[PDB]
């Protein structure tokens, strides 16, 4: 997961990208 | 100072009577007021500019 | 249609793959990013990400942002550490008119002074919304602890640096980055030749390899936030191999052997080790997984870990031991065939979408140079043997560690102790 | 949390067109809205 | 004015017009009604009544 | 050189079977070696009474916990082995259950699919544990202001409906479910007609209808003792709700107004409509420059740190509107111009932003139709709702039909002197009071 | 013989005498405020100086030395670059808004 | 843009008088004499003009 | 404690409009003839009432 912490955008989005970094069940426990 | 000239012309005039001297001159007075305010200053100040380089 | 790979004699690597489809994507692909940031010119990467829509010396921004929303296209910058992507998404009928707007952002930049100055305040607004999820900042110190060198330069800038970047450092980032042998235009659902066309066109200049990057260098640090989050966001990891290696391969069968991501919704993680091997030690809430990066010069490889503060120490001890246990032998061959297919699924499944193709061709273009295959991928992920992954288990246990933790961090273990 | 509060019941407030659950409102908007600007028209009239 | 003078404006234009012709019979109604213009009520049934 | 018109025309189209039960199996083919297969089921909130509100959402949560054929453990293990991602959501009206596997994994993903959806163990010790599970999730969702001020506006949009009620439910309702319920719901709402299997990508049409006659054939449409669900219109109230917590940091307000039915023709107009309205993010970089005049003042102004506009559609209703999070002393501009973007569109749109929003509304359908999984997505929907799949030419053509005077008309039939419903969440004291609100909804010029 | 009358008129108005240039003496409209704020620092507090040193001669109804003045060629059109250049994007956008 | 009735400094005062002015709801009947007065003291101005044409 | 003439509202316009209002310093005596248009009026006023006594 490496949840690349996107931004909203339309005509201009911004995107970095970094490595697998779980954050995966946390909402589940 | 043309225009305000003009308009101690005018005061002039209407505190004159309408006869052949003043009528003539008022018409001249009214119609160079309007001129320069309308046509005569804008002309003027674009001419103003050109010569300023703009 | 097939993909078609053309290496430019200026360097430039072209390919197209005519998909047929009602959307075409054109995506520049160039080696420049954090990495090749030096001190002084820290964050000049984040701006110019940021520095898409200003005013170029073929279009201004009022013309590329009105130009490209009347056509409904999207113009799009994707920065990693170790390259910056940039794609025009819209209908095929329309593509030449974005193609237009990408080359003019990507080759003649103005930077003017007022629209730099204005711009630099987004980037505290992206930083701070970036950084709202802990991940972000746990990676990004992560990065600064494992490296002393070009791969720790943060993807967003320093906070002092934030009004501080200046036209000058953008342009000779452009300049000496953005050069025709390190960029690869990429494009799906538009034909090769018009391809070749615009790049000879706008990307004749500037060519060349540029400034080089010096080789990253292990640290094997640690930094630790105290933020006083819940919640422990904590990272340990040892250095591996770079990537489209052997060991490379190794090393992402081991992280899909120990468990990357749940594939069930709301599920238990069955299949993965470390999660499991926690949840027995720990019955808190708690996440763990294996953090997999790989770059050019060289890569990570260690374990991510979200638990309660409490109970940091005993999630990090038991995946660490975990990992000693599959590096002392404890590897079985269903384990490694399960994780084998794991990663092939998730290659094919990322390179499903536009966007992930898209992608995967760019990165390879840029790394590699040829396009290889998905086949290929898959015979390579199938070559990987056991020995190998326990290998990879070993490297990653012997290897010196690098840890970035956040959070209230009182019974934290640090990288000594662990 | 959110989910535990329900908008009380207006049906005694509630005009005899809305007062139907399974009736939908924008068929009878029209007339409501009609008599309500139909006095403010006659009130204008007047004044 | 050549800036207003575009097709887009003109579409504007005529989205308007038949609000402001309305707008007019609204202000010759009322003209008429506030002065009891008989040159203009003579003609107008049963309020011919009047004068 | 394929043109747009062209390409539309070589899109797979979608073959739609249907087995005696009733299940209705749809397939898209690509020569993508990966396949998304999912059941989507005509369940929902709104098909739940007040008792058993959440009973879809606790259902859901633990239909992948176990079988009665494999056990909680051998599901995950198997969809896992395979390396497939299974994957459910629950909303008002529509609950799914998806795959993305493999293509030369699809038997397997039919099976445990069927599995899951027919033969599902519901047993009390999990269903305690999904009990604790659900009241915390339900903790953590009043967190998330989005999804509370959208809860807000359903709730008091359509209040004494069915439509009203959150998927998730009422926290007591959770604590109160039992086994018995969760059953009766999954015998009520899961039956083969109100079903769709649904499929993309390296998927032969053939292969899994012969899959699905091997597997879900047993499902049956039957109601025990002729009890039958009848499907109820839900009024729509003008109303405002606030929730004024001035603690918080930021107001979430979502206003709209009654909206058309998922197979009403005006959808796509008014969808060409919002596009002009367009959205806004503060990290957006076009900033001022960007068309929309709402986006554009916003981002002068710094008036709102987001704001987008909504088009949920329901068989009967909708709500359609939008949702702007914004500094407390700028509520009261931003409304404002919302509503005068809304009465603009409504009197004086124009010719040139009406191509914008059709260009901007065909490559969001394009680009949607992106991937096994939005794909099979669209049609699991599309046939639920739709009862066919419209295929992108159609909606091609149904966007070329729209000018400016189907704008004007459209919008004027739903937006204009309309009263609208209003969530407000936050420091929503400057929150124009509902009188202003239903005011702006008109012009006096006009 | 053009150069001769715009001499003239750059010597009729007292812009030089009172140490200004041409372009600081222009009409601050919205344009001319854009172009303003898009001046480099160095030209805008030169700019700003030499406004007040005029303004202050002008209190006291006083003028610069003669050696002071400014010249004709060495009047230099600092803001004419930034003014046009916010002008043009200004027709832009109105070009783009009237269709 | 700016709303004329938040902006302009005429249409400003009027509005934060008795446009956007923030109230108490429960204001009774006896809270309408004040304007009452106001209303009178218009008519009272009006009324003494017209009476003193010809006073 | 805060300066009654900032703080007081009364004063706070008297103040604002005639004290601390930020006024260039190169005006001439051309400028002064708003003021003696003001002085003009009050004292008009003033000797027009002082007649009505009598007319
Ligand atoms: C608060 C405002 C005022 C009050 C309370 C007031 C009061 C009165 C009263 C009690 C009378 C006696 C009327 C009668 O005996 O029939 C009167 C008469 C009169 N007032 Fe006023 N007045 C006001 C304003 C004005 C103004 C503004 C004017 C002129 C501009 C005016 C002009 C007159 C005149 C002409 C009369 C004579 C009417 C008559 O002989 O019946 N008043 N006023
Ligand atoms: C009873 C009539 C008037 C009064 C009491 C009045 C008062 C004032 C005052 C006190 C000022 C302050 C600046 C100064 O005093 O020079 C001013 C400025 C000004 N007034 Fe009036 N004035 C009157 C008539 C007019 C008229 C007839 C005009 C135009 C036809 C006018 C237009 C202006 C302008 C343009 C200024 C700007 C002065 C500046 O630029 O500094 N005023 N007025
Ligand atoms: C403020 C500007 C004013 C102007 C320009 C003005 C102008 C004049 C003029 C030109 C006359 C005629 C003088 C004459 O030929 O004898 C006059 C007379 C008069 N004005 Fe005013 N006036 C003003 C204000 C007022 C006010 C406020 C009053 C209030 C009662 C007033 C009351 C009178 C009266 C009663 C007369 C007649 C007595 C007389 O003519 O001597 N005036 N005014």
């Amino acid at each position: 997961g490496p949840f690349c912490a996107g931004v909203v955008g339309h005509a201009a989005l911004p995107a970095t990208s970094e490595s697998p970094v779980l954050d995966a069940k946390r909402s589940f426990l | 100072w043309m225009l305000v000239a003009d308009l101690i012309t005018l005061t002039w005039i209407g505190g004159q009577p309408v006869e052949h001297p003043f009528i003539i001159i008022g018409q001249l007075a009214s119609i160079l007021y309007f001129l320069i305010i309308l046509v005569l200053m804008p002309i003027t100040s674009i001419i103003e500019n050109n010569l300023l380089k703009w | 249609q097939d993909l078609e790979f053309t290496r430019l004699p200026n360097g430039l690597v072209i390919a197209s793959l005519e998909n047929y489809a009602p959307a075409s994507r054109i995506g520049l692909f160039i080696k420049a990013g954090s990495r090749y940031e030096d001190s002084n010119n820290l964050g000049t990467s984040h701006l110019l990400r940021l520095a898409s829509s200003l005013t170029t010396k073929g279009a201004s921004s009022f013309k590329i942002t009105r130009g490209i929303e009347a056509v409904g296209g999207k113009l799009s910058v994707t920065s990693t550490r170790e390259s910056m992507a940039y794609t025009v998404e819209c209908l095929r009928d329309d593509i030449e008119i974005l193609m237009e707007f990408l080359l003019n952002v990507t080759a003649a930049p103005e930077f003017r002074r007022w629209e730099v100055a204005a711009l630099q305040s987004q980037l505290r607004i992206d930083k701070a919304v970036a950084f709202q999820n802990p991940q972000a900042q746990v990676l990004e110190n992560l990065h600064a602890a494992a490296y002393r060198n070009a791969l720790a330069n943060s993807l967003y800038c320093p906070d002092y640096r934030i009004g501080k970047v200046t036209p000058d450092q953008l342009h000779y980032y452009v300049q000496n980055h953005f050069t025709s042998a390190r960029m690869a235009l990429i494009g799906l659902g538009v034909s090769h030749p018009v391809l070749k066309q615009v790049a000879e066109r706008f990307l004749n200049m500037r060519g060349g390899l540029g400034l080089s990057g010096a080789k990253a260098k292990y640290r094997g640090g640690e930094i630790r936030d105290q933020n006083g989050d819940s919640l422990v966001h904590a990272a340990l990891v040892a250095e591996s191999a770079a990537t489209g290696s052997a060991e490379a391969n190794a090393f992402s069968v081991l992280q899909h052997v120990l468990g990357a991501g749940p594939h069930v919704k709301r599920g238990s993680n069955a299949t993965s080790s470390l999660y499991q091997a926690v949840a027995k030690g720990v019955h808190q809430p708690f996440d763990v997984s294996a953090f997999n990066a790989s770059y050019s010069d060289s890569g990570l490889f260690g374990i991510y870990t979200i638990s309660q503060a409490a109970s940091a120490g005993d999630v990090i001890k038991s995946a660490y031991d975990q990992v000693k246990t599959i590096a002392q032998g404890n590897l079985s061959n269903t384990d490694v065939q399960a994780a084998k297919n794991k990663l092939k699924a998730g290659y094919l499944m990322s390179v499903e979408s536009s966007e992930g193709f898209l992608d995967e061709v760019g990165s390879q273009a840029l790394v590699a140079g040829s396009y290889v295959q998905p086949s290929t991928v898959l015979q390579q992920i199938d070559s990987v043997a056991d020995a190998d992954v326990i290998n990879a288990a070993k490297k990653f246990v012997s290897g010196r560690k690098s840890m970035a933790a956040s959070g209230n961090l009182g019974h934290t273990p640090f990288v000594d102790e662990l | 949390s959110h989910t535990d509060i329900r908008v009380p019941d207006f049906s005694d407030y509630r005009r005899a067109e809305v007062l139907d659950s399974t009736k939908s409102s924008k068929e009878s908007s029209d007339a409501r809205k009609g008599f309500s600007y139909l006095i403010t028209a006659t009130t204008t009239v007047g004044v | 004015l050549s800036r207003f003078l575009g097709p887009r404006y003109r579409e504007l234009a005529r989205n308007w017009i038949p609000t402001a012709s309305m707008w007019g019979a609204v202000g010759a109604v009322g003209l008429v009604w506030a002065t009891d213009w008989r040159l203009i009520l003579d003609w107008v049934p049963y309020i011919n009544g009047k004068f | 050189t394929a043109t747009y018109a062209q390409a539309l025309q070589s899109v797979p189209e979608t073959q739609v079977s249907q087995l005696d039960n009733g299940l209705r199996v749809a397939s898209e083919q690509s020569s993508q070696p990966t396949c998304t297969v999912g059941v989507w089921i005509d369940a929902g909130s709104r098909y739940e009474n007040e008792k058993n509100n959440g009973a879809g959402y606790f259902v859901e949560h633990l239909a992948f916990k176990g079988t009665k054929n494999r056990p909680g453990s051998a599901l995950e293990k198997e969809v896992e082995s395979m390396g497939a991602h299974l994957n459910a959501y629950s909303t008002r009206e529509h609950t799914a259950y998806y795959i993305k596997a493999l293509s030369k994994d699809l038997p397997k993903a039919v099976e445990l699919l069927a599995d899951i959806v027919q033969n599902c163990s519901l047993e009390d010790s999990q269903i305690e544990k999904e009990r604790d599970v659900i009241l915390q999730e339900l903790q953590e969702n009043d967190s998330s202001m989005r999804d509370v001020v959208f809860d807000y506006l359903h709730a008091t949009a359509f209040q004494g409906t069915p439509l009203a009620q959150s998927v998730e439910g009422p926290s007591e309702n959770v604590r109160k479910l039992s086994r018995a319920d969760l059953t009766e719901y999954v015998s009520q709402h899961y039956k083969a007609p109100r079903m769709v299997l649904a499929a993309a990508g390296g998927v032969e049409h053939r292969q899994l209808l012969d899959l699905a006659q091997k597997h879900f054939s047993s499902l049956s449409g039957t109601y025990v003792e002729d009890a039958v669900p009848a499907f109820t219109p839900c009024r729509f109230t003008g109303s405002e709700i606030r929730h004024r917590d001035d603690a918080l940091p930021l107001a979430h307000v979502a206003i709209a107004v009654e909206g058309p039915g998922w197979a009403n023709p005006d959808n796509v107009p008014l969808q060409v409509a919002n596009a002009i309205i367009g959205h806004y993010d503060s990290t957006y970089g076009g900033g001022t420059h960007m068309s929309s005049t709402l986006a554009s003042v916003a981002a002068t102004r710094k008036l709102c740190q987001s704001f987008q506009t909504f088009n949920i559609c329901y068989a009967e209703t909708g709500l359609l509107g939008a949702h702007f999070v914004c500094d407390n002393m700028s509520i009261d501009d931003m409304m404002f111009f919302l509503q005068g973007q809304w009465m603009r569109l409504c009197t004086s749109a124009t010719e040139s932003e009406v191509v914008r929003g059709k260009n901007i509304l065909r490559n969001a359908l394009v680009s949607h139709l992106d991937g096994t999984t939005p794909v099979c997505e669209d049609i699991g929907r599309s046939l639920l709702t739709y009862g066919r799949r419209i295929p992108l030419a159609e909606w091609e053509s149904r966007i070329a039909e729209v000018d400016a005077s189907v704008v004007r008309e459209v919008c004027s039939k739903y937006f204009y002197d309309q009263c609208p419903a209003v969530a407000g969440l936050g420091p929503i004291e400057q929150l124009p009071d509902y009188n202003r609100i239903r005011s702006g909804m008109f012009w006096l010029r006009f | 013989w053009l150069e001769g009358i715009r001499k003239w008129y750059y010597n009729a108005a007292g812009f030089n005498k009172l140490g200004l240039m041409r372009d600081d003496t222009i009409y601050e409209d919205d344009d001319v405020k854009e172009a303003i704020r898009r001046l480099p620092e160095n030209l805008y507090n030169d700019r700003v100086f030499r406004i007040k040193r005029a303004l202050d001669l002008t209190m006291r109804q006083q003028i610069l030395p003669k050696e002071q003045w400014t010249k004709y060629e060495e009047d230099k059109f600092y803001l004419e670059p930034y003014l046009k250049e916010v002008i043009r994007e200004r027709k832009e956008r109105e070009e783009w808004a009237k269709k | 843009m700016t709303n004329i009735r938040k902006s302009h400094p005429l249409m400003k005062i009027i509005n934060n008088a008795f446009i956007d002015l923030p109230a108490p709801s429960n204001i009774s009947s006896w809270w309408n004499f004040g304007s009452l007065l106001g209303i009178c003291l218009i008519l009272q101005i009006l009324t003494g003009l017209f009476l003193a044409m010809h006073y």
